[PDB]
């Protein structure tokens, strides 16, 4: 639309984005991961019994 | 595990004067260390295990 | 050597992405990160004194 001249952010190369706008050559070559809970260790043991 | 390794670039529009030289200064500073420097500063902090 | 004296069109194979060559033939999108690595051998970490 002309209201930026630039995007300066993490936007991924796409080939649907490539094809209208153009991309530089990488400055962070990444990927997709999963981000889940930190497991806390804490004994099942109820008692000694 | 990473999947759709894509990375991060600056984009523009089609015209775009400036395309070939940002894509240089993106390849010049990773040669040059420039962005191993900002990985540190921004990135790779760790405190924590 | 072969793509800048037009005897090919294309030189696919294991070619970096450098900014020298940039500036004689260009690249494409890269399809493998790559960069430098180190090749060291085995040290064993062994099991913490405290145990
Ligand atoms: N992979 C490099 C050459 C091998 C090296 O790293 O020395 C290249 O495409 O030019």
């Amino acid at each position: 639309s002309g209201q930026a001249d630039m995007i300066v952010a993490p936007l991924t190369i796409n080939n649907e984005r490539a094809q209208y706008i153009e991309f530089s050559k990488p400055f962070k070559y990444q990927g997709l991961t999963i981000l889940v809970k930190k497991e806390i260790p804490r004994s099942t043991l109820d008692s000694f019994m | 595990e990473l999947f759709f390794r894509s990375g991060f670039g600056i984009g523009m529009r089609k015209d775009s004067p400036w395309k070939q030289n940002v894509s240089l200064s993106i390849l010049k500073s990773h040669e040059n260390g420039f962005m191993e420097d900002l990985d540190k500063t921004w990135v790779r902090y760790q405190e924590c295990d | 050597g072969e793509v800048v004296m037009k005897r090919a069109y294309m030189a696919v194979g294991s070619l970096t992405i450098n900014e020298e060559r940039s500036e004689v033939v260009d690249f494409s999108v890269p399809f493998i990160e790559t960069g430098i690595s180190v090749m060291v051998s085995r040290s064993n970490g062994t099991v913490s004194p405290s145990a």
